[PDB]
RNA sequence: UUUCGGGAAUUCUUCUCUGCGGGAUUCCUUUGUAUGCACAAGGUGAAAUUUUGGGCAACAGCAGGUCUGUGAUGCUCCUCAAUGUUCUGGGCGACACGCGCACUACAAUGUCAGUGAGAACAAGAACGAACCUACUUGAUCAAAAGAGUGGGGAAACCCCGGAAUCACAUAGACCCACUUGGGACCGAGGAUUGCAAUUAUUGGUCGCGCAACGAGGAAUGUCUCGUAGGCGCAGCUCAUCAAACUGUGCCGAUUACGUCCCU
């Protein structure tokens, strides 16, 4: 067989964010198309499906580390922000955008609110994750 | 029973472990059951300022350290059985704490 | 079931060799799998002569401000410049940098002891200095222009294994040693 | 362009220190000239004794000290 | 390939635009369009932005210059736009193409003729 | 029936990696949870590769080896990771077998490189007043 | 330096990248972008098309770094 | 067969914590010695020459600095419309100029948009709360910021401390141009610290970018190994503000291992 973490994670993700866009029963936020997706960049994605690639990304971030919340994503997701003429500093990713990720992954019944804290995923959720993993590895 | 944690914390590194070494004798003269003595991590404060009292010269400086010595007892015995090994003349600068744990 | 190694998965050290009589102790052509290893080789007076010659091209490379200390991207430079190398000359590349370093330094020099006095070159200062000096053509012509850095470096390296006189360090190497016979 | 085998340091000259003065043995034939012939020259970088050198003429010698 | 009608040089808002760059980074030669600008622009256009500035048609021109002109018609949000509270009228607008300058010019009289620190 | 199993370390900077080697039904490589074949990049896969292609892979054979590796960062976590399977190996047939095999690995790993199996004590220098690192004095002007 | 290079690949210039760039030893995105006073933007999308109808071979890859050869 | 729970149950100290100990002595071999004191190369070894880096450091002096650290001080000056003290306001921040020390750059060994793996030193509040933080809410629609439950006397919470250089077989955009390089200067909304933000707070958004700058004349600073250089992070000052300082880790070289030419 096959599960996650024995595959490529960019495999995987370009995988699940593909199966999300072709569905069709996702929930995108409107002001994905309005919005950069942390103040620490200077421009907007380049990438049209940005936003379900992000949530692909999110899913996997919880696989890995159950019980995480926005503040532990936003420092996976942060950067380098360039001040002119002063020096660089890391600055921590938006949290509302991965407010909205988590909560389009609740609606389709992968992330469940956790028990003490943070964000868990599903049985349904860890069915998906494992499923799509063999997929990869056959090619 | 209960069990009840000693911890002994000291500026001075030779009267904490002279402490912690009656504290055991005294425990096993009256048949209780230990863990320990567990040596924590040791804090060093530091601070660190420029020599001279004006603004003259080569900008020198000197830093001061002092450290923090810890360790923790448990033992299984009721409260008044623990006061009896407890008491004894402790030497200055020791601080000796009792607590019982859940 | 050991084997031995080749460099990139690819490329053999068997029967590696410089026809330079005179440089054939000071250039190490010890197998190894990549150019990082990452020991202690300024301890001693003459232990970097027992470095192996790709890792030695590595080190160079990383230069100015913006390039010190990324020996993992001088190692991915290498890499796609011996694939050139071999498309354009069909050898070993292998073989064809130790034929640039045995060629790329002056053997005869002129200092200042004497107006100028001609003076010989010690072996370990001719590899020294033909891998300094082709590294420093390579990175001048890829300053502002099209061509990418492995291009660039490509083309030093096979123009110094011919002696031909478009490679930088050819060139430099005939200035140098025609000015020491003047001042014999 | 012959060579040479280095077999002695005789110290380090010129100012500054960035000279060194060798003796050097041509090894060039068996039988030929020029054979177990001596020669005193200055060298430029870092050597040693057993080294090997590259002479464009074996015709000049160096001043001693 | 190349079309008959590519031009090197595309007239729009009184602005000499350059056609061989790609759309975005050709519409932020107008004054009052930047690069966040103008990535919006093509957006509520419908235009690849993947596509060269000097293969836009004339029609793709007028409508480019009609958001641009009044881009809150277009659903483009309020906190986007570059005059958000006129200080004379109170009007939220977007200032582009010598406008800007003009504009420019007036707020600078207005601090002299009051006679303010800043002006 | 009984459990072989062994626990070893390695050191570089300030990573430390733990290598668990047991026998088990077939061969079986993991850092951290990742593959071998799944590391990037590929100058430093090769780096770890090393401990099995030096000495070959038939003395791996049945083998199943976990490294947990914490602090340090890119390069020096990798140079831990080799330093623990090569020691585990040895280590592995110090318990479970004689005294020639052993020795005839370990003369290998050595022949190699010193480091697949003694640690580098370099550690960073500390930072004294008056200087902005370990040695760089403050710039001296004159006029 | 002008360097008028050309941003839109007109039928001319397509007909010697699928002609000749396959006869050439050691092709690059920068080798054949002055061969035919093209951008390099271009030139490497061109190439990409001749791999997928495998007219050339691919020898070295990377995220920033592509070197073809002949057949 | 693998994988998961920051189920539960036994037993155990490889990794972590630390008070006192061990360990290196030119110890062993061979050179030249110059037969004494020693040296060079190798061996042993975690470490091989002051093991490495600091702290401490004699005697004599300087009319060096400090009377803006003190309830350390002689002499002298002011002392009720005070040179004492407090309160209001302004200044210490003014500028087509000169000099020292920094920060950011001039691009492709790059900029931008994604995705991966992954440190160390630290700090935290005075009848409960004034300090530091996690989580979710705000959210059926922007940043950042309102707000609500909790936790932490700090190996216990933060925290499995998801730092930035870095990597990517990402089939991504740009193509040698003052250009998607650079980010100075300025315009318009809005929020936050504070008793008070204009003469002077600080974040965030759209615009300006058409301001120089395409590698820097004579001169000149620092440096020999986990070093130089590059990269971020804590503490300090602190209600609010770090292009500084004091520490910490990460990536990691070229060159010499010499001399008395200059100082
Ligand atoms: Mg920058
Ligand atoms: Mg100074
Ligand atoms: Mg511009
Ligand atoms: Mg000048």
């Amino acid at each position: 067989g096959a599960s996650l973490k024995d595959v490529s994670a960019w495999r995987w993700i370009k995988t699940a964010a593909r199966h999300f866009k072709q569905e069709g029963k996702i929930f995108v936020p409107n002001c994905t198309e309005i919005m950069k997706s942390s103040h620490g960049r200077e421009r907007a994605p380049q990438n049209p499906d940005w936003y379900y690639i992000r949530c692909a990304a999110v899913l996997r971030a919880i696989y890995l580390r159950p019980g995480v919340g926005y503040g532990g994503l936003s420092k996976r997701f942060g950067n380098k922000k360039n001040y002119g003429s002063r020096p660089e500093h890391t600055v921590t990713s938006s949290t509302g955008p991965l407010h909205w990720a988590c909560k389009s992954l609740t609606k389709l019944g992968l992330v469940e609110p956790g028990a003490q804290s943070g964000q868990r995923l599903t049985r349904k959720g860890h069915k998906f994750a494992d499923s799509l993993a063999f997929q990869v590895q056959i090619r | 029973g209960q069990t009840v944690r000693l911890t002994i914390t000291s500026r001075n590194a030779k009267a904490v472990e002279s402490v912690t070494s009656q504290l055991l004798t005294r425990a096993r003269d009256e048949k209780v059951t230990i863990h320990g003595p567990v040596r924590l991590p040791t804090r060093t404060l530091k601070i660190t300022t420029r020599k001279t009292p004006c603004g003259n010269g080569t900008n020198t400086w000197d830093t001061f350290e002092l450290k923090i010595y810890k360790r923790i007892i448990d033992l299984h015995a009721p409260t008044e059985q623990v006061k009896k090994i407890t008491s004894f003349t402790m030497e200055s600068g020791v601080d000796v704490s009792i607590t019982i744990l859940d | 079931s050991s084997k031995t190694p080749k460099l990139f998965n690819k490329w053999s050290f068997e029967g590696l060799e410089t026809s330079e009589l005179a440089l054939r102790d000071h250039i190490s052509t010890t197998a190894a799998y990549v150019p990082h290893t990452s020991g202690r080789w300024q301890k001693r007076r003459f232990y970097k002569a027992r470095m192996p010659i790709v890792e030695r091209l590595a080190n160079g490379l990383m230069f100015k401000g913006r390039g010190n200390g990324r020996k993992l991207q001088a190692a991915r430079l290498l890499k796609h410049t011996l694939e050139i190398i071999h498309l354009l000359t069909d050898e070993n590349p292998l073989q064809v940098v130790v034929d640039a370093v045995s060629k790329g330094a002056p053997r005869e020099d002129s200092t200042r002891v004497g107006r100028r006095q001609a003076v010989d070159v010690s072996p370990m200062r001719r590899v020294n200095e033909a891998i300094y000096q082709m590294c420093k053509g390579a990175r001048e012509a890829a300053f502002r222009n099209l061509k990418s850095m492995p291009e660039c470096l490509a083309d030093e390296i096979v123009n110094a294994s011919k002696g031909s006189s478009n490679s930088y360090a050819i060139k430099k190497k005939d200035e140098v040693e025609r000015v020491a016979k003047a001042n014999r | 362009a012959q060579v040479g085998l280095i077999i002695k340091v005789l110290g380090r000259t010129g100012s500054r220190g960035n000279v060194t003065q060798v003796r050097v043995r041509l090894m060039a034939e068996a039988g030929s000239p020029d054979y177990n012939r001596t020669i005193v020259r200055n060298v430029k970088g870092p050597c040693k004794e057993n080294d090997m050198l590259s002479l464009m003429e074996t015709e000049r010698e160096a001043r001693r000290l | 390939l190349i079309p008959d009608h590519f031009q090197h040089i595309v007239r729009l808002l009184n602005t000499n635009v350059e056609g061989k760059r790609k759309v975005p980074f050709a519409l932020r030669m107008v004054k009052g369009v930047g690069i966040r600008f103008a990535y919006l622009v093509c957006k509520k256009a419908g235009i690849d932005v993947e596509r060269r500035a000097g293969t836009l048609t004339a029609e793709e021109l007028e409508k480019i210059a009609e958001i641009i002109a009044d881009p809150a018609k277009f659903k483009i949000p309020d906190w986007f736009l570059n005059r958000q509270r006129d200080p004379k009228t109170g009007k939220t607008e977007h200032l582009s193409s010598s406008m800007v300058d003009t504009r420019l010019r007036d707020d600078l009289e207005r601090l002299k003729k009051m006679r303010a620190h800043r002006g | 029936y009984a459990l072989k199993q062994v626990q070893t370390f390695g050191k570089k900077k300030t990573a430390i990696a733990v290598a668990t080697v047991t026998k088990a039904a077939q061969c079986n490589i993991k850092v951290n949870g990742v593959p071998l074949q799944q590391i990037l990049p590929d100058t430093l896969r090769a780096k770890i590769m090393e401990a099995i292609t030096v000495v070959g892979s038939k003395y791996y054979s049945r083998l199943r080896i976990d490294v947990a590796v914490h602090g340090g960062g890119q390069v020096s976590q990798a140079y831990a990771a080799r330093q623990a399977i090569a020691k585990g190996l040895i280590a592995f047939f110090q318990k479970y077998h004689n005294e020639v095999e052993k020795a005839a690995l370990k003369d290998k790993f050595l022949a190699y490189d010193k480091f697949l199996l003694i640690a580098d004590p370099r550690r960073c220098e500390p930072k004294k007043w008056g200087r902005h690192s370990a040695r760089t004095r403050f710039t001296k002007s004159y006029r | 330096e002008a360097l008028q290079n050309a941003v839109m690949f007109d039928k001319e210039t397509y007909d010697k990248l699928r002609s000749e760039v396959p006869k050439y030893k050691l092709i690059t995105p920068s080798i054949i972008s002055d061969r035919l006073k093209i951008a390099v933007s271009i030139a490497a999308a061109g190439l990409k098309q001749l791999c997928r109808e495998k007219l050339i071979r691919l020898v070295s890859c990377s995220s920033k770094t592509r070197v073809y050869t002949r057949i």
